């Protein structure tokens, strides 16, 4: 029944302090050792450190000088503080329970995990996307260019078109903006009879653009 | 720190096959090793602890073996839900370290990519920039190379590639390469080619406009 | 500071098979624990608040700080590379000392 709820900002400016919160539900925070971990597609799964309500914390020597993990019994939450933040700290942060001889599954194993929080370290401002049609079985698409931050919800014909749809992962441009492309493979006979519209939604800038794709 | 080496990094397997994931330690870690399963979008889930002890709820097909430096994770008969990334974790010495992970992907027959070239739209050109997109549709294996050619001259650092994850139904990959150029650079040239090299192709296919 | 010796290096009694070691932690005093196949430890009662509402215990391997309060008298102490130990203490106000049941079953030698 013990559950971990993760909270904190998804975007942190460089040189600032990265603050994340892990709230404990349906149990006592005092009895367990609470750990913080991070994952990135090049550095892998990394253990940051652990903390206890009555026992002194222990951190990874690679982060020790910049990291602080605190347990708040009154607020029933665990906090992670990472100072002097850079693009190298951009990772999916996890809060987990570090097991003992009597608590958890086993000693130094992570049984209970948080949902995960995507943390992006960037100085870039929020900007709406500019959508352009990739005019044309035949293939046609939409180019979601110059936007910050991620993500962008791209659907075809207001959700009616599912088959052949390929929404590619975004790439970071030299400018610091993201560029995305969403394509669809449709029959050649359908061109001139069936109309195609890409519904692009960017929640942080509150931008909703629909573009007609035709040769 | 104690280094953990996992081999292979990527594994292509079929349902019902016996898969073995290896984990090597730089020091003797006794039986102090744990195994984790991670599915896309989800947090890692503990399968095996103390090198061989199975966690409650975990199916009997999952097995753990090894002591000291060499360790193995065995899935006796692979099931469709088992396609995930498997991690090994030591706890003999601090800091606690994890292996690189082994991504278990679904094996499939070779499929040649369908190449489609897209010129920059008139509405994009009026905004000052020009982007040429090349699409590689439904291919296997993931390994594919794209070469941009502005006439006969090969391009170097003005293009960006992106690959979608393996399709749930057809088990293929798709690639999108965007060639970024200024309005002046685009108007000064006429021939724009996209050369694609893949296992399913006898010779490299080129799509141009 | 000279420590009071508890246990023997040639004996496993009190550290194996559900057994514990009873210690009396004096303020301004030190206690040393010894056992077969276990690391030698130093137990010291560093600070005691007026109550005693908070007891500060420092565990050093031949340190890690553990807090003992009347609300939470028992705690699992992690000693990295050496395993774990349980401090099942009996806080009975500012008497100048702290009686603790030390469970060293999960302790190990680094090598």
């Amino acid at each position: 029944e013990v559950q971990l709820l993760e909270s904190g900002p998804g975007l942190v400016k460089p040189s600032e302090t990265l603050s994340l919160t892990c709230t404990v539900s349906g149990g006592s925070i005092s009895d367990f050792y609470w750990s913080w971990l991070r994952q990135s597609p090049g550095k892998g799964l990394e253990w940051i450190g652990y903390a206890h309500s009555r026992v002194s914390a222990y951190y990874n020597p690679s982060l020790k000088s910049r990291v602080t993990i605190s347990v708040d019994t009154s607020k029933n939450q665990i906090s992670l503080r990472l100072s002097a933040v850079t693009a190298a700290d951009t990772a999916l942060y996890y809060c987990a329970r570090q097991g003992t001889g009597t608590t958890g599954v086993s000693e130094d194993s992570f049984d209970l995990w948080g949902q995960g929080t995507k943390v992006i370290v960037s100085l870039a401002s929020t900007k709406g996307p500019s959508v352009f049609p990739l005019a044309p079985t035949a293939a046609l698409g939409c180019l979601v260019k110059d936007y910050f931050p991620e993500p962008v919800t791209v659907s075809w014909n207001s959700g009616a078109l599912t088959s052949g749809v390929h929404t590619f992962p975004a790439v970071l441009q030299s400018s610091g903006l993201y560029s995305l492309s969403s394509v669809v493979t449709v029959p050649s006979s359908s061109l001139g009879t069936q109309t195609y519209i890409c519904n692009v939604d960017h929640k942080p800038s509150n931008t909703k653009v629909d573009k007609k794709v035709e040769p | 720190e104690l280094q953990m080496t996992q081999s292979p990094s990527s594994l292509s397997a079929s349902v019902g096959d016996r898969v073995t994931i290896t984990c090597r330690a730089s020091q003797d870690i006794s039986i102090r090793l744990n195994w984790y399963q991670q599915k896309p979008g989800k947090a890692p889930k503990l399968l095996i602890y103390d090198a061989s002890t199975l966690e409650s709820g975990v199916p009997s097909r999952f097995s753990g073996s090894g002591s000291g430096t060499d360790f193995t994770l065995t899935i006796s008969s692979l099931q469709p839900e088992d396609f995930a990334t498997y991690y090994c974790q030591q706890f003999n010495s601090y800091p606690l370290t994890f292996g690189g992970g082994t991504k278990v992907e679904i094996k499939r027959t070779v499929a040649a990519p369908s190449v489609f070239i897209f010129p920059p739209s008139d509405e994009q050109l009026k905004s000052g920039t020009a982007s040429v997109a090349c699409l590689l549709n439904n291919f296997y294996p993931r390994e594919a190379k794209v070469q941009w050619k502005v006439d006969n001259a090969l391009q170097s650092g003005n293009s960006q590639e992106s690959v979608t994850e393996q399709d749930s139904k057809d088990n293929t990959y798709s690639l999108s390469s965007t060639l970024t150029l200024s309005k002046a650079d685009y108007e000064k040239h006429k021939v724009y080619a996209c050369e694609v090299t893949h296992q399913g192709l006898s010779s490299p296919v080129t799509k141009s406009f | 500071m000279r420590c009071v010796g508890v246990g023997n290096r040639d004996f496993v009694e009190g550290v194996s098979g559900g057994a514990w070691v009873d210690l009396v932690l004096e303020h301004g005093g030190c206690v040393t624990t010894m056992a077969q196949g276990k690391p030698t430890l130093d137990f010291e009662l560093t600070k005691t608040t007026a109550g005693g509402l908070e007891y500060t215990v420092v565990v050093t391997v031949h340190g890690v700080t553990a807090m003992i309060t009347p609300r939470s008298p028992s705690v699992e102490v992690k000693l990295p590379d050496y395993g774990e130990l349980t401090l099942d203490c009996e806080p009975r106000s500012g008497t100048g000392h702290l009686k603790c049941k030390v469970r060293m079953e999960k302790l190990r030698i680094k090598g």
